[PDB]
């Protein structure tokens, strides 16, 4: 799958 | 015009330095690391479908003394990515919507420790019929707007 995310 | 109304230009703040040209033609005009989408943006962070903008015919409630919009077609930017996008000073969560007015600078994906910096100028060159061009003013100051089935289903033809 594709898991994106940015902190 | 020439077929482009507004004008996505990923600026040197941005590891890109390219630009884009949503052709006013093109409704929703999509952008993303997928060729799919209008606009042709290769970033890791990226997603195929990372957003997309689309104009919508705008149109007040209604028009007492002040001659408002009256009827005419406004731009706004959707953003379908999972890594959320950041319009200027607001927040852009997977399935929002928000107006672009002219020298729109939206952030496509930003990174503080990875130094990932992504930035579009949004630039309206030619007004097909824009009712302004886009100065987005309204009782609310630039607030970021939700999608519906009808975004969606726009995204799920690409």
């Amino acid at each position: 799958e594709d898991i994106y995310y940015l902190d | 015009g020439n077929g482009r109304f507004l004008t996505l230009k990923p600026l040197p703040d941005s590891i890109i330095q390219e630009s884009l040209e949503i052709q006013q033609g093109v409704n929703p005009f999509f952008i993303g690391r997928s060729e799919d989408c209008n606009c042709k943006i290769e970033d890791n962070r990226l997603s195929r479908v990372h957003c997309f903008i689309f104009k919508k015919r705008h149109a007040v409630g209604k028009s007492m003394y002040e001659s408002p919009a009256q009827g005419l077609d406004d731009i706004w930017y959707c953003h379908t990515g999972t890594n959320v996008s950041y319009l200027n000073n607001n927040r852009m969560i997977q399935g929002t919507k928000f107006l672009l007015q002219d020298g729109d600078e939206i952030k496509i994906i930003w990174d503080k420790n990875n130094k990932f910096v992504i930035g579009f100028k949004v630039e309206i060159n030619d007004t097909t019929g824009l009712f302004n061009e886009g100065l987005g003013m309204l009782q609310e100051q630039r607030v970021v707007l939700k999608q519906t089935a009808e975004e969606k289903d726009l995204v799920k033809k690409l």
